[PDB]
């Protein structure tokens, strides 16, 4: 998305890096092949540069039947900032990433990886006595987000609702 | 049949079965008006309708029975759309009409199972006055052997909050009763909060029992999940855009229809704005308040 | 004295003046009680004044008994760091504190000059619970000849808001009695809200009857202004973060000091933060919530 709006406008792109997998810093170094003017920046400072963006374009992994997100851990920081400031949430996600599954509960919905990426096995003792958690995914509530972009074009988080009616029976919601 | 024998079939319909909606019942009784109607025109039949849903909103003020006897009337039109000859448009209403009398008495037990798998194991569910439909999804929660806490405002002044912790209680479910004021002071407590509808309006806004809108705000203002059940019957076709633009019948009771004691004759229902409400359980699914619309623009037109 | 004394003392007090506001006969209570001291020492008062206080406080739970005991005790503090001698110490304590009580026995009317320029001629007031400030208050907008609409909510469980209707009836100003759970069915007609205070915490947020919280919370809702009337001794050094913050000696009256009817023993105050204040109309003056601290931290240090 960002690389075909680059062709014809000259914009600068900020990423959050996404600890602990810093996927954000190729993001950048990609971004910064096409000549964009992109800035790397570590997930502490979201709510600090939030002041001065004017838009804010994220990916995601799947778009809930309410228009929630299930996007990479940090998002629901980046999304209650932009909340903060008004400044519009557009979810670039096309359309087989639309699952009918409710975020009632199933305690299934984060993805908990091995907590070597947050605090190293080298710590030593102090290991013995302290619970680390790396959850992988967080919950964006449909409130946060302001436009979702797919193949079909445009549209709010108020319409996903039809898009799961015209993709999804109601009786395969469950396998 | 007559308007005092309308009325009577009405009453003795909701008294049979007390757990029957005020709406189901109001749809019966206009199916059994048509089936005992004598004349042999479209328009005819829909003015004694008109006519019956008319006593029928007299005899019961609330919105869903204004509901109900507006989808019978868009019923009996979509009828009339397709076929020109009045017998057999009849004979497809009847058959039509039983066949929904039978669809919408389950709709109790769809938004249940529907609703039950919201409720986290552990959590607090605040609730405002009593509501059938409430009471049957804390049911199949309780049935999914969930273990929870209620806190049910009193709902003055018919206090209809102490007949549900009543009957949550006969389901062994630990229930609190608080005051009305004190929802402000309990809303810290509650993980989410579950209400009924009297009637979902047109932006997918609930007109419920005095209190909700209060209800509502304390919880955007904490960010409180708010959820709503409501059948599909429950959808009307209104838009009101504050508390004053919600009309007057359906504000004061049937019976009850200055500046000194006057009270101002206490409003029985409030306005909701879709804003402040996260999800709706309706019998056809879970919903987005913006969907509610769309069932009426494809409903009519 | 003794307890027995100081008891009958405090009641008595406040049975010759209804008007009379808990504090300030806990304040001329404790008064007396210095004066009728025997001991000869600052640190022997000191503790027979927190007996005093205590045994108040025991009396009448409410949060103003317990800030004008503080008051009083800052207020010997300040006397003894002046003088190291005892017995002008108490003399310069007797002398002061009969000012004392002859400046804050006008609070008042200076709060009611204050604040009556701020309702605007044909506005509506929201009302919440009895208050003898907010009542002087509209006296003197009635006899500045302006004409006014006010509506009063209930105020559950003990009514008071009818109490309120009557004072303001006697007033002969047009008032309609509310329910609780209609507060935010009415605020669309309320110009502004006026609410009395049973004490002003540090933050500038305040501690009032139960319902207080959900008010401003609507009012906020709705941008409208909310006003509180208090004097100066009502201030406490509290800083509660939430509803269960609060002291529990608070929340529960003292005559009164699960899962099945419960009721969770409806608590009878509750926390409105600073920011759903727009002001304050002190016997100080007109104060932001800010200020509020400012007094706390030049009387104590």
């Amino acid at each position: 998305f960002l690389k075909e709006a680059a062709r014809k406008r000259k914009f600068h792109v900020i990423v959050a890096e996404c600890a602990p997998f810093c996927q954000g810093h190729e993001m950048a170094v990609n971004l910064s092949k096409a000549g964009i003017e992109t800035t790397v920046m570590t997930d502490a400072a979201i709510f600090a540069v939030m002041s001065r963006v004017n838009k804010v374009i994220i990916g995601t992994k799947t778009i809930l039947a309410n228009g929630a997100l299930r996007a990479v851990t940090g998002t629901h920081t980046l999304a209650l900032a932009a909340k903060h400031h008004s400044t519009p949430l557009i979810v670039c996600a096309p359309m087989f990433k639309l699952s009918p599954q409710f975020p009632n509960e199933e305690d299934s919905f984060h993805k908990f990886v091995a907590p070597e990426e947050v605090l190293p096995f080298t710590e030593g003792d102090i290991l013995e006595k302290v619970s680390v958690h790396c959850p992988v995914f967080d919950y964006v509530p449909p409130e946060l987000i302001t436009l979702f972009i797919s193949n079909i074009g445009g549209n709010a988080p108020s319409y996903i609702y039809r898009l799961m009616s015209e993709l999804y029976h109601p009786d395969d919601h469950v396998l | 049949m007559d308007d005092k024998e309308l009325i009577e079939y009405f009453k003795s319909q909701m008294k049979e079965d007390p757990d029957m909606a005020s709406a189901v019942a109001a749809i019966r009784t206009l199916l059994e008006f048509l089936k005992r109607d004598k004349g042999e025109t479209i328009q005819g039949l829909r003015a004694n309708l008109t006519s019956a849903i008319e006593t029928l909103c007299g005899v019961d003020s609330s919105v869903a029975v204004s509901s109900g006897g507006e989808l019978f009337l868009r019923f009996i039109s979509l009828a009339s759309l397709e076929y020109s000859d009045y017998s057999k448009c009849k004979k497809i209403m009847i058959e039509r009409g039983e066949l929904f009398l039978r669809r919408i008495s389950l709709s109790r037990n769809k938004i249940a199972d529907l609703c039950h798998t919201f409720i986290k194991d552990g959590a607090t569910i605040l609730t405002h006055a009593y509501s059938r439909v409430v009471l049957r999804v804390l049911e199949a929660a309780v049935a999914a052997k969930k273990r929870f806490s209620v806190y049910v405002t009193e709902s003055q002044p018919d206090l209809s909050g102490k007949k549900m912790a009543k009957a949550l209680c006969h389901l062994n479910v630990p229930v609190t009763v608080v005051l009305d004021a004190a929802v402000g002071y309990i809303m810290e407590k509650a993980d989410l909060v579950i209400v009924g509808a009297e009637g979902v309006v047109e932006n997918g806004g609930i007109i419920n029992k005095i209190g909700t809108n209060q209800m509502a705000v304390c919880a955007k203002a904490q960010n409180k999940p708010f959820y709503v059940v409501a059948e599909s019957f429950k959808f009307v076709r209104l838009f009101p855009l504050n508390q004053q633009d919600v009309p007057d019948k359906f504000k004061y009771k049937a019976d009850t229809l200055t500046g000194q004691d006057l009270k101002e004759e206490h409003p029985w229902v409030d306005y909701t704005a879709p804003s402040l409400i996260t999800l709706l359980f309706t019998d056809l699914g879970v919903l987005t308040p913006s969907a509610v619309s769309d069932e009426l623009i494809k409903l009519y037109l």
